[PDB]
């Protein structure tokens, strides 16, 4: 009956080979003839092409000839000139030749039957031909792909085994390793970017199927299958075939399927009719809306279908619309003469309009052929404007509506108190997306929520509960005091460079928010950061300051919204007095004059000027945004991983501020640092106790800083999170160190140990006791002033300092001998090319960088005393980027440390050096193998400005000395002097 | 190919590894075979289309960054076969 | 056709060496890459268009900072305002028009 | 025909073509009305344009 099934008993092989691939395709094979699905054995190229011409007469009826055959298949079917995309465009779009026929006439040729799919006749072949090859025909055409594996066989290994003719029609790479299965499209990317493309068929209540047999016995049913491959494969014009998660054509059918039985019951118009679907945002529902309108189109009694949204998501969204090409989404913009035009104008048969535009069109209009018709509506985005006024016209002006809503706010239990809920407003819960499994399957990450208890003056305050007082009470010198204010300014700027991991120079980072209530509290904050900015600069002149930034304007105007949200700010520029809205001008004066741009704060420069500021916050070149009211709910950020709160939030607004964070990014982010100074954690249990039940609480967020520390057992899966000092104990007892491992296997066990150490490693970096502990590593004995106040800093009394000091870390040294090892491993592994298994944590290697900085400043500060196995410490150090090691040694060991004065004069005295040394080499390179030399030295500092090289630049002949016409070109000297080159400008990536 | 032994007619050496080293600079093999100082020897020869044929050679290119998929103005009208040849060579 | 023919007659390197097709005021690409260093042009004068506009191109990031489109008999400077957003920090550029778009 | 206007689909008329060239008898006159031939470049662009 559907597509996505409910109810389903599961099979159990154990069997019925455990390990080998032929019996596993046996088995499929056995299935796919118990489901209906046809095993023939065809061996040749030109038996497909028999086959085909065996089903395509099946299926149009028709009769060819030998020569028409041949013409079909020349002319229309196999021109060679063609490409990948052109069959794709074909199977969903071009499915329809046109064929003359011999006794002159020119009648239709299908495909696929687009609008009868029983209609359709399927069949299974296997493999030819480095692999094994399980391919399905729909009417004869290889569409879906299935290749096997071991069982110990990764998933990323999986891609990496990547003419003929009429294997250029292939859409679903199947993958299966026999435990886990998925599916691929369009053969995107190589296996570094794989992953985002990896997805899962489930049952409806979002939970996973994974077993390769259920999966076929579930998803490769005739009827689900072509349904799949036909309806729900969108091909983006151009390039992309956008391919659905299950949950999506599950909601999907649900609309479709109320919507059919409501008009047999012909019940329309009433909450029995419709319904709604609540997904959670970021599960791409824009696609999916898409869809639903599409298919409303391609309905058979449906007049006028609506799709509407707040402003101004609206014309933004709708040439994101450009799915389908042309997708008619008109708008009148604001035409009220013009919607009832387009209401007039035939087969635009989606559009797109706001609530306010259908308002004006209501009011303004009462006399509309539509008032009689077949009239279905979809709503998204909505607030508490028009929220039932609307509503009560829409009850009132129409006759046959069938309303469905999009949204991510719920209303019924506790949100809004005080109006018609959605399931009032919309009936049932069709379908739903929440935000647990979603998290599971890697669309976003985790929580950890923490309130900052941390000044005993104010405890009780931010401990306080009572929401009347703190909605009144709340002044600025209870709660916005400026020694409160003062020491979360400092507690925010000793933490900063901790938490968006910027512990090193040549780190990557992260950008931070901080978001209140309160715009007199932002009015304090920007001269409060400026000025201890200020003193912290003139402490030591060494303290590098942040670019701070921040924008509002006008108001928490109305209430807008249920318990509870952001009031969203209007475009009233100077609505506030001067000493908000001239503060607010100085400070984007003050921007202006950092940064050269030219946006007043006029009602035009003001909106493009929080564009820019949108823009430009999001490539990590703004350190720290202050926001009072915006940035909460449209706006993502990539790469922002840290929110800090003074504020009092609610059900799920809350949660439209914590997904300001959550989104993925790579394998360094993993969760979001919610820092909280007024605690907030009831709430959250809140929201998620209304979202799921307490289990679901423990799979979003966190467990504890001693539960990450000595590790867990978790106590859903049980598996071995053993733990820091433990992995700890357990490299320090079981590896003689550093480097007595010769044994191959315990190569590669101590590879495993030493990325699991690091994994757990980059999950305790954004703890604050961990950083504590780590910072507990550079005692003083004694200097009880500096220990006090680094204490005080970390606001560690000496009662938890007897256990942080009672508690040892590893030695630092030992951890550098182990990169180092790591590296060299990696680097053995990196020549040719049980090897081919091991994992490698490249992320966190190309994390925790020095860009020679820190490395001349230490040599600057090694004195003098040490000079010789200060050489020693730098050849510890050199890793990462290594191949730029021994000429740093030779900067070293050929100059004076006394010649050199200080930091700056030993760094461009070092650029200096290097750029002397690179020409003086770069001379020995034309030298050696007859280079001419204007065109060697063009190809050199070209690619040195290209920060690469390449066998591209395909002048190289004019570098090379005599002679490639001819046939015997033997790499001579082509493969020399290109690895000559680009080991030179590895020597010199970037300096020179 | 022959900035050196040059020759007016060439051969079907056959060897791909270093056919695919122009395929990596120029991005295009014309053919062994199917040049112009090549296809000019053998003039009004029935047939013609075999250039329709010539234009999948240059067309294959997919390593790297194609810059491909150009050569289609050159279609057939034309009335008769003979026409095609005759015109086409003249 | 003939652009991509006569640009690989004149023995030019195969680098990256193109031009794609489109409009410029429907496809604008490529913003990625790059904003350019120096660019020349031969506009087509009154190339009257999509009007004024049915899309969101007023809100998009070359004519917001104008104030207003470039209507149909006056379809000229959106080119203009387009070459403008491709531009560095410090090198020119040069385009040509007619004096005809004088106040208008 | 113009009760069935937008139903797929809509090269019956190149059929329909077919009908009074039949005219063998007597004196064809035929053989006439090969103009609307197809492009085009899918069929529902096709359908679309010539039901318009």
């Amino acid at each position: 009956n559907f597509i996505v099934l409910d109810k389903y008993i599961k099979a159990e092989p154990t069997g019925d080979s455990y390990q080998s691939e032929s019996d596993l395709e046996r088995e499929l094979i056995q299935d796919l003839r118990n489901q209906g699905y046809e095993f023939i054995s065809v061996k040749s190229q030109s038996a497909m092409l028999a086959n085909v011409r065996e089903q395509l007469q099946n299926l149009n009826g028709v009769v060819f000839n030998d020569s028409e055959w041949r013409r079909f298949t020349e002319q229309y079917l196999d021109n060679p000139s063609d490409g990948i995309l052109d069959k794709t465009r074909k199977i969903h779009i071009d499915y329809i030749c046109d064929f003359i026929f011999d006794d002159e006439r020119l009648e239709n040729i299908y495909l696929i039957d687009k609008k009868n799919l029983m209609r359709n006749k399927v069949q299974i072949i296997q493999q030819f031909e480095n692999r094994y090859d399980v391919t399905i025909l729909v009417n004869g055409l290889p569409l879906v792909q299935i290749e096997l594996k071991k069982r110990g066989v990764a998933i990323r290994e999986a891609f990496n085994q990547i003419e003929n003719s009429l294997f250029k029609y292939l859409q679903l790479f199947v993958i299966s390793n026999g435990t886990d299965t998925r599916y691929f499209a369009n053969t995107t990317k190589r296996d570094k970017n794989s992953f985002d493309f990896t997805m899962n068929w489930a049952k409806s209540d979002n939970t996973l199927i994974k077993d390769l047999k259920d999966f076929t016995a579930t998803c490769f049913q005739k009827h689900t299958l072509l349904n799949v491959l036909v309806n729900y494969s969108v091909f983006d014009s151009s390039q992309t075939l956008l391919v659905m998660r299950p949950y999506q054509i599950a909601a999907t059918e649900r609309i479709l399927w109320k919507i059919k039985s409501s008009f047999t019951a012909k019940n329309w118009s009433k909450p029995e009719s419709g319904g709604y679907i609540w997904h959670t945002t970021g599960s791409g529902k824009t696609l999916t809306s898409f869809k639903a309108a599409r298919l409303a189109t391609e309905l058979d009694f449906i007049d006028k279908v609506f799709f509407v949204v707040d402003r101004k998501d609206l014309d933004y969204q709708t040439m994101k619309e450009y799915q389908r090409f042309s997708p008619d989404s008109v708008n009148g913009s604001e035409n009220t003469a013009g919607l009832k035009r387009n209401l007039d104008k035939d087969d635009n048969k989606i559009i797109v309009t706001t609530i306010q535009k259908l308002n004006n069109l209501m009011k303004a209009e009462s006399d509309l052929p539509v008032y009689n018709q077949q009239v279905v509506f979809i709503f998204d985005e909505c607030h508490r404007s028009q929220f039932g006024e609307a509503q009560k016209n829409l009850k009132k002006k129409f006759k046959r509506y069938y309303q469905f809503g999009f949204t991510g706010t719920p209303i019924f239990p506790e949100n809004a108190l005080g109006s018609e809920t959605t399931a009032s407003v919309f009936g049932r819960e069709l379908h739903s997306y929440v935000i647990t499994d979603a998290i599971r399957d890697e669309k976003v990450l985790k929580f950890k929520v923490d309130y900052n208890d941390v000044r005993p003056q104010f405890k009780s305050l931010e401990t306080e509960t009572d929401e009347k007082k703190l909605s009144a009470a709340e002044n600025q010198q209870a709660f916005l005091h400026p020694m409160r204010i003062q020491e979360i300014t400092q507690y925010i700027l000793n933490n900063f460079r901790q938490k968006t991991h910027r512990t090193f120079p040549g780190s990557k980072g992260f950008n931070a928010m901080l978001a209140v209530s309160s715009v007199d509290a932002a009015k304090a904050y920007y001269a409060t950061f400026k000025r201890l900015q200020e003193e912290a600069a003139n402490k030591s002149a060494t303290y590098k300051p942040l670019r701070i930034a921040t924008i509002f304007s006008f108001a928490a105007n109305e209430e807008q919204n249920a318990i509870g949200e952001i009031s969203d700010e209007t475009f009233d520029t100077s609505a506030m007095d001067s000493s908000a809205k001239e503060f607010l001008d100085a400070a984007i004066r003050e921007y202006n004059s950092h940064f050269k741009t030219n946006f007043s704060t006029d009602s035009n420069g003001f909106q493009n000027y929080y564009r820019d500021l949108a823009q430009r916050v999001k490539n990590q070149d703004i350190d720290l945004l202050i926001v009072v009211g915006m940035f909460l709910t449209g706006f993502d950020a990539p790469t922002l991983n840290t929110l800090f709160v003074d504020k009092n939030l609610r059900y799920h607004g809350l949660m439209q501020a914590f997904s300001r964070t959550n989104r993925i990014y790579d394998a360094t982010k993993t969760f979001g640092n919610i820092v909280t100074f007024r605690d907030l954690e009831r709430s959250t249990i809140d929201a998620i106790t209304l979202f799921g039940d307490k289990n679901t609480k423990n799979v979003v967020l966190e467990k504890s800083y001693t539960e990450y520390m000595e590790g867990f057992t978790d106590a859903a899966t049980g598996e071995a999170k053993r733990g820091f000092m433990t992995v700890v104990s357990e490299l320090e007892q079981r590896f003689p160190d550093p480097t007595s491992i010769e044994s191959e296997k315990e190569k590669k066990d101590f590879v495993k140990l030493f990325g699991e150490y690091l994994r757990a490693e980059n999950i305790l970096q954004n703890y604050d006791e961990f950083a504590t502990l780590k910072a507990l590593q550079q005692i003083d004995l004694s200097d009880p002033v500096a220990v006090e106040k680094f204490k005080a800093e970390h606001y560690v009394d000496d009662e938890k300092f007897a256990e942080l000091q009672t508690i040892r870390l590893p030695a630092d040294r030992k951890i550098q001998d182990y990169r180092s090892a790591y590296n060299d491993i990696r680097d053995w592994q990196r020549r040719e090319k049980d090897w081919d298994d091991v994992v490698f944590e490249v992320d966190l290697l190309k994390s925790q960088e020095i860009n020679l900085d820190y490395i001349l400043g230490l040599i600057f500060e090694h004195n003098r005393g040490e000079m010789i196995e200060e050489v020693k410490r730098l050849i510890r150090s050199s890793l990462g980027n290594r191949a730029k090691e021994g000429l740093v040694v030779d900067f070293i060991q050929q100059t004076n440390l006394d010649d050199l004065p200080d930091k700056a004069s030993i760094i461009d005295a070092f650029f200096t050096f290097a750029q002397r040394e690179q020409q003086r080499e770069a001379e020995a390179l034309i030298k050696e193998e007859n280079l001419n030399e204007d065109a060697a030295k063009r190809y050199i500092r070209t690619s040195l400005k290209r920060e690469y090289a390449t066998e591209n630049g395909t002048e190289l002949n004019e570098t090379l000395p005599k002679l490639s016409p001819l046939n015997p070109q033997y790499k001579t000297k082509k493969q020399a002097v290109f690895q000559k080159i680009v080991s030179f400008i590895e020597k010199f990536k970037g300096v020179g | 190919i022959e900035a050196g032994t040059d020759d007016i007619k060439d051969d079907a050496i056959k060897t791909k590894g270093y056919f695919i080293y122009p395929s990596q600079l120029f991005c295009n093999v014309a053919a062994k075979a199917n040049t112009n100082d090549r296809l000019n020897a053998d003039l009004n020869s029935i047939f013609v289309a075999i250039e329709s044929s010539a234009y999948g050679y240059p067309s294959e290119a997919d390593i790297k960054g194609l810059f491909a998929d150009f050569d289609t103005t050159s279609n057939r009208l034309g009335n008769t076969v003979k026409d095609k040849n005759a015109r086409l060579a003249a | 056709n003939l652009a991509r023919m006569n640009m690989f007659l004149h023995n030019i390197n195969y680098d990256k060496f193109d031009i794609k097709l489109g409009n410029t005021l429907t496809e604008p690409h490529f913003r990625d890459e790059k904003p350019f260093d120096a660019i020349v042009s031969n506009p087509p004068y009154s190339v009257k268009w999509i009007g004024s506009d049915d899309p969101t191109l007023i809100n998009d990031e070359r004519f917001a900072p104008a104030g207003v489109l470039a209507p149909k008999s006056k379809a000229d400077f959106a080119f203009v305002l387009h070459a403008l957003n491709y531009l560095s920090a410090k090198g020119r550029a040069a385009i040509v028009c007619f004096p005809g778009i004088f106040y208008r």
